[PDB]
């Protein structure tokens, strides 16, 4: 995978040149903004199971229809099978935030999944409204203003919204 | 590509956790080491060229054969030497993408992976780069961790070498 | 046990490879994030005491039954509490063991594997123990990147609970 | 594997206790180090490749009948497996060092290796000779004053030969 | 599904033979248990609406505080004890699935798989469950072998459970 | 897979459902044929060699152009391996047969048989020749009068014969 | 050895469960089809002798040859006539074997393991032992379920030797 | 394995002989006694849990010492590792007691297992006591008057009882 | 195919080598060795027929009973002795092949593949061949080391028979 | 596989019948051209190295923009790739020589060849001109008529330029 | 070791079958190659002496910097002049092994294995030993056949250094 | 493994040294008898199955007891093991016949198998004698006068004796 520098190196290799002044100063600031990414990662994480599964009881209570009996979501093997799905969706972003780049997410996770949805009968905009749900929750969560150093950590909360919408739009 | 950044998360991924403060740490260790590294990465770009040059001829001077024998593996033509500054140049280059991305990776993808089977099949010494490293290390006028830095990847290349 | 430099280690030796940069970026990133760490350890520990008497009855508190309910799996005798308040000081023991280890390894080692297995054989019930850690993160008067670490292993052990 | 300071922590635990404020102070002293630690992992891993070589080279000029037809080291093949054991010990080595404990080492180097090379027929006390060579060569690399920040760091270069001696203990 | 006919027919395939002697014995024993096993599952079908009002009440007063905590993963609400009900009917009808089929399948199935899971993630407790199994149990009014059919399988719930 | 029974269980779940007075009465009816059902399984098992050498010479009698050089079923190895396939095919429908189900037959044998023939070169239709020359000697032995309590067995006959044919048809 | 119990348990210990109903209906079977197997068990070994006798004088009959021709292989000479007959009376004691069993694994393990190596190498005809059978399958006087278990595993050796 | 069965068949073939009629009249009572054999282990195996944790809880009352902070049962993992060695050696009795047997007992469980404890530094002699006790709860439960066709069925109650002595001196 | 030359490759490409001189010297073996084996091929080729005929007949004396007993797999009817004559001439064609292609490859790919299973289904005494295959190696009328390339191949069939 | 022989046998066993001397004459032949094509193989096979190198230089000589940043063969992974793949190449082809016939060619090397190097980005036709070269190469090599006894082996050589061609057009 | 004969044995050995003619035709494609392969060897140790020495010396006349340039991987010294004629009488004598043997078997064994380590652990150049290897090929003497088997592994050696 | 020649050289190299005129003397010799061993080979490896098939014969006839209920080669299956091993050593036994030195069959067959036997319960001293027996037909087979180019060829009978010898005092 790639994380935000290896990005730009890996652009830079592929044109058989050093680095430029811009792109040095563009990586400095990368580097200047990693406590407030550090901060966003730690937050989701502690509250993963939470977040996981406010959604999942949301998402219950709006389309009932999935854990009514033949529901994609019925039976505790379906319904484990929908709450590892969320984990691991929430999982792959957070990585994706950590990298400062989305490639680990539509690699690892993302890249096919439309297909397995299909294959088993899964309603991918039920999963599409899961992952919104989650999104809600975790950017409510990683820019709490409550108990952190104050500051703009909002370009950081636009980057973190494109990774969840990223995800949501690859399974609708 | 590896990187501190990559090897936190491939690490975490597969123990399909979610990333741990164990993780989180070793990245906040990248980010503070990166004032050094960038510094060293900006220094060799600026004086690219002379490193180069100077390190081009250091190999000349230790192995003057180099210059004089015949066959395409040499710099004894304006072609040979053509060749042999620029592959100075892509170890230079190597080196301060490793700088700037942390870690080996960018040499170890690019360069390092099938080296020797390069430098056999083209009949290439690996005396020579050395050679050339060990100049860089020695002129790159550098201090501090900028120094450490630096040769730590300078030295990464030359045991490749070895 | 899983701590940043045994991660270090193991990820160097998987690719049978020495330490490189990349690896001892991680460590000195945990050598300098200990001194935050250090502080929360030592403080929980000075406060060990009340911070387990104090979770012991907000757990109380929050379930009555636990008191009043028949069962040895209730704190309904002497016994139910003294086993109680010991599996309490287990939790907290476990979370100083982290701060000074630099990750989860203690806790993964020592509480965490195996811990449904006895919950459910015992009929003892996680959301009673999230209780307790909830009070304790509440209570420890920890401020600033202290918190933040103590925090992260409380909350590490609620996940694991959840 | 243990480092340093999960030593500490598995021998609290057996004992049921929280750690006692000497071996926080202690602790405290091991992070203190730390950077004197780190210059002589990075120190002797850059000199990796040289410290090995000097070593064989060394060894068989002094026991030349290790090279001569039907010697252990005889063939490229045996050449070959004896420098990479000398690699494979000093970086098991480096491990150790960079853990402040050698259980690495012995458990995944040393344990079971003297055994190993009666078995093959090989000399451990020629093993044992190549060890010491290397020791020597890494502690002068290490504790070289130049191109470093001035200090005493002698205490970490005894805790560095103990562990030459010990891998050369469990092979001679 | 694990039936004692498709465990027949599983094991003679996995050997690659036809079904033999020993595979027909055991489907004979199949069809010779039938008519206990159909008369408790008739009889818990036909009683299905009382044993499982009886049961969940069972289980409110085993348990006061379903009654009266706040949070979702409570009956304290009339949503709450509409899912109670709701989920009490469903281990029921899983035993007369596990009657007719003259197997553990259909739980194993539709119930079993992931239940720690599901109890886990929605914080519902094991123990309310396996009271409102002891009150089935208790109360089927069946006999003899249609009694020993009926409580094998509430037993296999509850052991599921513990 | 499914037999008989847990067909209805996996229809009254998907409907959330218990089951009904009729549903009960059917599912007793098929346990009061069973003697007949394992009589017929246990005939046709008996005389499985026989069924499949017989269902071969007669089939290579009349298409002897599977047998001559250059022929599908000429050399020993494609010789055996066309037994081998009577032999399965045969095996998968008494097991159909014992079920009281077809799942058994469709998922582990007949699905995708047709494209494996198709791929090899192998002529369905004349798989499918010999497929019902099975069958008229499977059901002729399984229904014969003699040695056995009398009775009507027929209805079995026809659900037997069914099987043959679904294998038939999607080798055809 | 392959019996319904040994069945029945392998399966169990396979999925790492303990037994359940359904391995139990499967053991009942073969309890209550033991009254008609121990039926043809005793009755086979009480008639041993003059089925033997019967069934080695139809194969000479069938195949006239084997009383004639040379050769080791055949019962021209007095020591194969007791060679043929010792093997006739092995086949018809592992039938007794398998009916007091519950199962093919006394004549699995006993006889049909090896079989086509060993009539290969000795040169021994299949279609001599099936004659065998077949006379022993009409002559033993058996009727009811007591005949349909004898026939069982006899038509299983037959088919084995097919 | 070998059931009640098998013992008696292996035993006549390795002397080459066909049943005598003590042997076939021992036989028809085994199948005479199997119900009550049937009503053991499904008792036993319906009350699996509970049998081993009441038997644990007993264990660390009077043991105490096995779950103090460095005991072989202290920290979750060695106490579920301890909780999982009770279930399986009661999974296996209950195994014995079907078949009528103890060699799948020996055979696939104790068998080994006291060379195992030793080199772990589980205390056998503790596991045996645990084994004691898990005898006298399945016992109890086994021959419970109530709920069940009254008769003598003591004569098993003793044979699982042997079951139970042979694992805990195959551990002590 | 397996043939001496088919076996240098495959040997060479297993372990993803150029030949050598080890595979070359093989291939030489084989084309030395060309000349006795082609000869013994042409000869065979040119009294197929008699020798066919000698064969099968010498069989129906060795063993009478194949011409008059009843059943489709005796050579009784004038459709089994087309079916005898027929297989006669698959076992000689296959010689020619093997000492055409200087190995066992074609006998062992056309008709050992499987052999047991045919002559088991199709009820065929292998002994019948094993003496069709004696009297073709007695009366082949050849000499030197053509015949000992012939009766290597010959006596391959009869092993891979017995 | 199959060699020229298998060849003639697999042609005849599918008609069934004996060969005719038309074919043993033709097989003769081949035996007593053997000598020329184990010297064509030997010397294509001795000069391999340099017949692949020389062919490298050759190809990026005038293929400049396959080595330039960005191109297909830069770095040494896909340098190291590329030449391992002719090398791979002339292996096969080396093989077809031997056994006079083109099957384990294609078989083993060509076939999903040209459908590999689409699926990476790899130039097919460059490829074909890398093979081309090395064409010329081998056979100015085989046919050299110093250091060998003289005489007509120049049909052979075009069997050689056969398989080149055929490997060429595979990529391409 | 790889000879004609232990590859025949371990093909045969594979398939777990007795040796075939095709096995036994490559040994004695061996044994008649050997009569040039024996002619080759005998003169080459014959000469061992002589062409070492002249080996030695095309290669300080072909890299001349290998007699002045300081380091003990070079020949500038009388240790160095010793190590490379006793180098180079390994490969000779490698030769005569496989050409004694049959294969390449000795040289795969005895220098080809772990030859990249250590040309580049000690620094020493392929490039030279490629040179002393063509002096061998160039002045062995050998004509026929016997220049054809000395060449074949002189060059399988010049290839390996490749 | 090792053959006669690959002997000669294993012993040079270990002492460094070319070969000297008596052994290629002796190397060539062993290429000159090389008609006379592959004679013995085949026509040993053409008379296999008998050779095996006799000597059983012959061994049950005077050891009656190894056949008899109970004996080790009662039951099928282990007629049919008893039969492999004597087929498995005559295998290995050509082996070292051809290879003209008895490595590979120490190595692979020998080596080892008097433990394996001892362990299963098999009579070594049994197999001896059945090894013997194929000894004794396996040389009147190679050694028929009848049929071959006639010469001495008495020197191999002798060497192929030892291995017959030396198999049966591996196992005695
Ligand atoms: C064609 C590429 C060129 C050519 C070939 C040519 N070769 C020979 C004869 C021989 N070649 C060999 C070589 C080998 N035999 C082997 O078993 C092996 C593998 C170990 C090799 C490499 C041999 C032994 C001979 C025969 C003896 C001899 O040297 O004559 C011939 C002559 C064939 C004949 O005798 O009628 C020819 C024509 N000649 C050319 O000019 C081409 C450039």
């Amino acid at each position: 995978m790639l994380d935000a520098f290896a990005k730009v190196v890996a652009q830079a290799d592929a044109r058989g040149e050093f680095l430029t002044n811009a792109q040095f100063d563009a990586l400095s600031n990368l580097v200047k903004e990693g406590n407030k990414r550090l901060d966003a990662v730690n937050r989701i994480t502690s509250n993963a199971s939470t977040i996981v599964a406010n959604a999942a009881r949301a998402l219950f209570a709006e389309q009932p229809q999935l854990i009514q009996p033949g529901g994609n979501a019925y039976t505790n093997r379906r319904m484990a099978a929908c709450l590892r799905d969320m984990e691991i969706i929430l999982r792959y972003v957070t990585y994706a935030i950590l990298a400062g780049d989305s490639s680990v997410l539509d690699d690892r996770c993302l890249n096919g999944l439309r297909e397995t949805y299909q294959a088993l009968g899964t309603p991918g905009s039920s999963v599409a409204v899961a992952i919104q749900k989650m999104k809600d929750a975790a950017i409510a969560i990683a820019n709490d203003p409550n108990g952190i150093t104050p500051g703009d950590c909002s370009a950081l909360m636009s980057e973190i919204a494109g990774y969840f919408d990223r995800a949501a739009a690859a399974v609708a | 590509m590896k990187t501190p950044i990559t090897e936190a998360i491939a690490a975490a991924d597969t123990q399909g956790r979610f990333l741990s403060n164990t993780e989180l740490q070793a990245v906040d260790g990248r980010f503070k080491r990166a004032v050094a590294s960038m510094e060293a990465a900006r220094a060799l770009t600026n004086n690219a060229q002379s490193l180069i040059d100077g390190a081009a001829q250091a190999v000349y001077q230790k192995f003057p054969y180099t210059t004089t024998m015949q066959g395409s593996q040499y710099a004894s033509t304006p072609e040979g030497k053509a060749k042999c500054a620029r592959d100075i140049g892509y170890y230079l280059r190597m080196i301060t993408y490793c700088l700037v991305a942390g870690g080996t990776g960018p040499m170890d993808e690019y360069l390092i992976a099938g080296l020797s089977e390069i430098n056999s099949t083209f009949d290439l010494s690996p005396s020579w780069y050395i050679e050339a490293l060990k100049y860089i290390k020695a002129n790159h006028g550098l201090t501090g961790q900028a120094a450490v830095e630096a040769n730590a990847y300078i030295d990464y290349a030359i045991n490749a070498l070895s």
